[PDB]
């Protein structure tokens, strides 16, 4: 009927003192972590049973955690199998979870949160279930609720509470919006958490001292939260109220301005179980709040956002592309080669992580410039308060500008960021390569040049590799690691180890000209070129693309790619397979590139391209432009240009994936996601195909579909390959 | 069957917003004044055969709820068998009151009705009732909701109004408002508000700025809604806004009273009957460029009652911004001697649920005194709705 | 008067009760969207841009419940934007009002198919919501004698005779007589059962009825500002207001919608659709104010009138069971039979969702008639204010 419970394991630990306050110490035994599994429910569904028969001998509960991480979410391996039919099914788990914690607390006794490590999502909901939280200041601890980011929401009574606690606006914008994480500091700041201890010893003594303390203190008010005491106000207002009822209308239309139209349901999701939530009673907030979870879980938003930044990231970052065996191997000395942005961006996350840099330029002044890249980040960073001068100032002194060949000295992990020029680059590593260390790394950020012809300049090319960053380095997460033909697997895995290391997420990539990222982000520059071309307007070219789910247009983005550089690289391409006695294949968007070099507005870099640039700041599309390209006369649907640049990348990554060029799916998403943009919701560009969704249907064969019709409307560049037919 | 028949229209003056006249009357005195006068008018009224007492009400919170008509009813003794009843449908709630009651008329089920509306706009501000469409997200972020103004704004992207364009129009309906005034055009329709001494509160539309220079309206000064607009119109690089407070429509209060019977409801009473409902009609477009709705229903209308364009002597749109007349005139080719010709809401005001039935009642006056033949009244809706009306002069 | 308006559909929610709900997590304008996409489940190939107006009654447009719940409705299903959507509010009859303005507006020819009807999630838009003028405002409370409903039903007990057993009497028939429809299954295909975004169910029965209720039971309860002072100061010959009405003999507060599709015959041929009813007369009357309730039955005998029609004539009446008085007094004036009145009980078993009960018990009668093979039937209900609204229909 209605109880407290859904063969399993127990994962809870009773333990009643003398003064009758009940330790609950979750302690899971089939696994590291406490997580919202079928033995968790079971286990706390015997414990507050047992609260509620032994009330009378209670007066008090401490909820601990025997792990290093308190409590971190729930089965995801569950979550992710729900189909639309057990949505009634997905709806009496949550719904089971929540009354437990309804009892907890509605349990007349003041129950204490100690909260020892990391306490995420489903943890931090049971927390906030409690009347007092208390946590140990230690490394690595984290609070929030990061259901957002797997496309879920607060489903355990997060999003009810959160909103009792701090009002609407309080507690989307700053927990459930963006699933933020918060350090045990910044939690008590903004009311997550109550106080803090500085060890993990202290919590749970602190935690019945605060129990002895409340009942003695507070003897009426004890285990009764605000929202359920008489007279209570959310912070904020109702919906009803005449303050919230003016700003309100506001909140869906900002909302869809920060997701710029893109399909994501979760942001949306949880802004109407905030709202409609404080319009009634708790109980019944919390049961919309369940309907609401039960919808985003059986949707295909929320499974291929769980593929990717749930099981695809942790395959990653469990060494999934990683040479098996090869054990690890210390970073004393970096040695960048190159102060311009990339090679300073380089030099700052590489010291950052604790490692000593050598900044090498051709001039003094030049790699001066380049730890200046470096001053001007941790002035930015000093200013707004985010580390402290003590180790701004050891992250600048590990930063070594030198002009000098002979400071490579000692250096075993070299990283080249000179311009694209084979010559220049053989020069370059050819006299460094002899200062460095024996085993010394010798990485390339090169982004089409292949491996193997740059390791002919040096003589170790086992140890040669293509270490490819993105820019701004300080802040794009992937780091694109191409094997050569020559390169080892203990230069793979060094390299791997570093990009772990300077906190980035590596992929693994076979040596192939254009690589994954470049390869594949050009097909989307190269669909709204020729979009262009086909007489479409510019401004639904770029709305097309930021309602897709990307962060730049791409007629912006192909400005700063600059049209000059995607000549030649369409040269380089067409002269190699021609040199080998094919034919080469010749894209559209080609025609487009060329008609704007001649009119003089080859990207950002020039001042004029497909926008006008003034004083180094872009300011809306060039008028000539309709003219030139007969703008306005095609006018397809808009999903058509959305899915004519989204099947462009996901058809052109299957390729990579058949090729041999990836490895692996996960590295396919992530490196898609990270890397070039690709939407989050769509879980990457290989998700995309058997996470496609449209009036064809769902899954590979509707994309398959979908992918003819868009073949035989823009063109057979659409066909879907062989391995996505049955 | 029946055929419906406007036999008075009386409006009171629109009071301004800050530091108005009408701000100390309450919407249901507006209302029963004007009760008042059309016994004053027809003291040999039988108000037996009054059927129905229709009101418009964009905000029926407050001293607007509660059925302000049954109120109005009870209020100024009208008999009990007068029914009452408020109805919304955002600005042209008025014309629809007046459309309802015709077609009541109509339908042989009713003999004398009341139309007309009331909105108190100093009082009971606009979006005090709430709403669904604006208050939950769910459908907030389903419908894209867009505040009028910058679908007006959107309009005159689109077409090519200028700021020169929308002010210069603003400037003629300041002018033919003045016009209208000092040629006394509208002395048997606004009836001045007394308080119960009899002390005069307010005789004419406070709204007016009859002394607009081109200069003084360019002079003027124009939360993510120009994103959400775009996302839709994704043609279109940028809005240009245009749209100040000298080119809108002004926030007014004020009421406005319809009497509409059938024949031998007129004949019965001794009434004479001043303009025949022709015809109506309910149409609509896109709601995030919302004020695009009377094109399809002006055009809705004219083929219902076999009519043209080139068979209305007077178009009468509500003047919510200067862009949505501008569009109207320039899609269905209106000369510009026939539109709007005593000044709109620019000058006088725009009293939400009362407009419909103020410019209604404007339009019977000036086919009289011009002794034109039809007029054909219509408004821009909120949700993007639109509603037109065809009336002859009898 | 020239075209004649038909019923097509008239569906309806089921009613959920006010305290601990079924409906109460469910928004007002959820309920009208359910029923829409019923509509088109039942009608798949109806072309909507002949939808022309949706008209909802709404007695509480606040909150949930404003900026034209009925253009909120039309946008959030999806409806073709060229389908109007107005909100009215006639206290009580709204949901009735909604219909008859739908058919007058097909009978005047300038609309084809309408969609009409109402909503009240009174349990999250509580009455009063919307303030009045005639209760906030004291210079009209003072002159119109501002009296609630429930001390004009007290006074209509009084004054006709009826004691409280006379109340509770009819109470129990109520609900006797809705149990007995509900396990007939005479409402198996109008009440649409609600919903939750995946497919759950909420609701799927009347949750206000009490099938159990006993004599017993009824005369236990207690009946429900000096407001029986102010209405014997007009009812002057009357000493003392025998206050009879309890929770168990008047009608309940509910939460739900209705919706009622009335079109022309040409729009009906035109999509393929079945006619159910005929709407032959409509009429709108009242009495006074402070007793309030005696609306019924001027309106009754003016619909009558209208249509060339005697209560002979008549099959079945259903009168909304706002109070069990008025409905004993509307009997007794027009010397209505037992077995025609209420036949399937009213809102003192199943609920009075204000918006939305004109049209409820308008898909009652349609479908009743139906299964007994019948051949007229008049709906009408009291109104606040004094006001009464009368409609016929007859069986196509
Ligand atoms: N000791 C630790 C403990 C946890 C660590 C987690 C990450 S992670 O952010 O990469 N993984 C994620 C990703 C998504 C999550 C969603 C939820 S949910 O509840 O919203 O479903 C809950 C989670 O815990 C999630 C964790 C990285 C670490 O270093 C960690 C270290
Ligand atoms: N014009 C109509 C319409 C409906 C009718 C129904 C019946 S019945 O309910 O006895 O079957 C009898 C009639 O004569 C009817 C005539």
């Amino acid at each position: 009927g209605s109880s407290h419970h859904h063969m399993p394991d127990n994962t809870i630990q009773w333990d009643k003192d003398a003064d009758g306050i009940v330790t609950l110490t979750m302690d899971d035994p089939s696994g590291s972590t406490n997580v919202m599994n079928e033995a968790y429910i079971e286990s706390m569904g015997k414990a507050v049973d047992r609260l509620v028969a032994e009330k009378d001998s209670i007066t008090g509960v401490v909820v601990a955690s025997a792990k290093k991480t308190f409590f971190a979410g729930g089965d995801v391996k569950t979550m992710i199998q729900a189909r639309p039919e057990d949505a009634g099914d997905v709806f009496n788990t949550v719904e089971t979870i929540k009354r437990q914690l309804r009892t907890l607390e509605t349990l007349g006794k003041p129950v204490v949160a100690a909260i020892n490590g990391a306490a995420l999502g489903g943890g931090l909901e049971i927390a906030l279930a409690c009347h007092h939280r208390i946590a140990a200041d230690v490394k690595g601890s984290q609070l929030g609720l990061p259901e957002v980011t797997l496309g879920l929401l607060p489903g355990g009574g997060g999003v009810t509470r959160t909103v009792r606690m701090f009002g609407i606006q309080n507690a989307f914008v700053s927990v459930l919006a963006q699933g933020t994480r918060f350090k045990p500091a910044k939690a008590k700041e903004i009311g997550l958490v109550d106080e803090l201890v500085a060890t993990v010893e202290e919590l749970v003594p602190a935690a019945k001292a605060w129990i002895k303390e409340e009942l003695k203190a507070n003897p009426d008010g004890a285990g009764v939260q605000p929202w359920d005491k008489k007279g209570y106000k959310m912070p904020g207002g109702t919906p009803s109220s005449p303050g919230l009822a003016a700003i309100l209308p506001s909140f869906p239309s900002n909302l869809r301005k920060q997701l710029k139209g893109a399909p994501m349901p979760a942001p949306r999701a949880i802004l109407a179980a905030a709202v409609e939530g404080a319009q009634v009673d708790f109980d019944t907030a919390s049961r919309i709040e369940s309907r609401y979870f039960a919808s985003l879980v059986t949707g295909q938003v929320a499974k291929n956002m769980m593929q990717a930044f749930f099981f695809d990231l942790q395959a990653i970052n469990a060494g999934g592309s990683r040479p098996e065996g090869i054990g690890k191997t210390p970073i004393k000395r970096i040695g960048v080669l190159g102060a311009g942005m990339m090679g300073a961006g380089i030099a700052y996350v590489s010291a950052k992580a604790g490692y000593e840099v050598v900044l090498k330029d051709v001039s003094l002044e030049a790699a001066a410039k380049g730890k200046g890249y470096s001053e001007k980040l941790e002035a930015k960073a000093l200013e707004r308060g985010r580390t402290t001068q003590e180790r701004s100032d050891a992250l600048l002194a590990r930063i070594t500008p030198t002009a000098d060949a002979a400071d490579f000295k000692g250096v075993d992990f070299v990283i080249e960021a000179v311009f694209e020029n084979q010559e220049l680059k053989h020069k370059v590593f050819g006299e460094i390569e002899d200062i460095v260390e024996p085993n010394a790394i010798l990485g390339s950020n090169t982004s089409t040049l292949p491996i193997t012809g740059l390791a002919t300049g040096v003589k170790r090319q086992e140890d040669f590799i293509g270490i490819h960053f993105f820019s701004p380095v300080d802040k794009m997460p992937l780091v694109e690691i191409i094997k050569g033909e020559k390169t080892s697997d203990e230069a793979l895995a060094r390299v791997f180890d570093y990009t772990l290391a300077i906190g980035k997420t590596p992929i693994v990539v076979n040596d192939s000209r254009g690589f994954f990222t470049s390869r594949v982000i050009g097909t989307f520059v190269n669909e709204a070129l020729a979009m262009l071309g086909e007489g479409v307007e510019p401004a639904s070219i770029e709305q097309a693309g930021s309602q897709a789910g990307y962060p730049a247009p791409p007629l912006q983005l192909s400005d700063e790619l600059n049209l000059e550089l995607m000549h030649k690289i369409a040269v380089a391409t067409r002269k190699g397979v021609e040199d080998a006695g094919g034919t080469y294949q010749p894209h559209p968007a080609e025609a487009v590139v060329e008609k704007m070099i001649e009119l003089g507005r080859s990207g950002r870099l020039k001042g004029a391209g497909f926008y006008e640039y003034a004083d180094g700041k872009r300011s809306g599309l060039w008028p000539g432009l309709r003219e030139t390209f007969k703008s306005g006369s095609s006018q397809p649907p808009l999903q058509d240009m959305i899915d004519r640049m989204l099947f462009a990348e996901a058809l052109e990554t299957q390729k990579c994936l058949d090729e041999g060029v990836l490895t692996s799916t996960a590295d396919a998403n992530i490196g898609s996601i990270m890397g070039i943009g690709f939407p989050p919701w769509t879980g990457g560009s290989a998700q995309f195909i058997v996470g496609y969704s449209g009036p064809a249907g769902t899954g590979k064969a509707a994309f398959v579909a979908r992918a003819r019709e868009l073949a035989a409307a823009y063109g057979d560049r659409f066909l879907p390959p062989e391995s996505l037919l049955s | 069957s029946e055929e419906a028949f406007i036999y008075e229209a009386i409006r009171t003056p629109r009071g301004k917003q800050k530091n108005g006249s009408l701000h100390e009357v309450k919407p249901l005195s507006l209302v029963v004044g004007l009760i008042d006068e059309l016994r004053k008018r027809h003291p040999d009224l039988d108000e037996n055969l009054i059927s129905d007492v229709i009101l418009g009400c964009v905000s029926p919170v407050g001293d607007q709820g509660g059925d302000i008509a049954r109120a109005a009813v009870l209020a100024s003794g009208m008999p009990v068998t007068s029914g009452g009843v408020q109805l919304n449908r955002f600005c042209a709630s008025g014309l629809e009151a007046v459309n309802t009651a015709a077609q009541k008329v109509r339908s042989g089920w009713d003999d004398l009705v009341l139309a007309g509306g009331v909105e108190s706009m100093s009082r009971v501000p606009m979006g005090s009732d709430g709403g669904a469409m604006g208050l939950d997200p769910a459908t907030n972020y389903d419908v894209m909701f867009v505040p009028q103004s910058i679908g007006a704004d959107l309009i005159a992207t689109i077409e090519g109004f200028s700021r020169e364009d929308v002010d210069a129009y603003a400037l003629r309906s300041q002018q033919k408002a003045a016009e209208a005034w000092s040629g006394g055009y509208f002395a048997k329709s606004v009836v001045p508000v007394r308080d119960q001494n009899g002390l005069l509160i307010l005789d004419h539309d406070e709204h007016m700025r009859p002394d607009t220079t081109k200069e003084g309206l360019a002079k003027l000064k124009p939360g993510g809604f120009d994103d959400v607009a775009l996302q839709k119109y994704h043609w279109v690089e940028k809005i240009n806004h245009v749209h100040t407070g000298g080119n809108s429509s002004g926030i007014v209060d004020g009421a406005a009273l319809v009497m509409i019977g059938s024949a031998a409801a007129g004949k019965l009473q001794g009434l004479t009957p001043r303009a025949r409902i022709v015809a109506t009609a309910t149409s609509g477009a896109d709601p995030v460029i919302m004020l695009t709705g009377p094109t399809p229903a002006t055009r809705k209308v004219l083929d219902r009652a076999g009519l043209t364009v080139d068979d209305i002597d007077l178009f009468e749109l509500n003047e919510a911004f200067a862009s949505v007349v501008l569009k109207f005139q320039k899609d269905l080719n209106i000369p510009d001697e026939k539109l709007n010709v005593n000044g709109g809401a620019i000058a006088m005001g725009h009293p939400l649920g009362a407009t419909g039935a103020m410019i209604l009642g404007t339009m019977v006056d000036e086919l009289e005194r011009r002794n034109a033949r039809r007029a054909l009244i219509t408004l821009c809706i909120g949700g993007g709705m639109g509603v037109a009306t065809i009336i002859e002069r009898v």
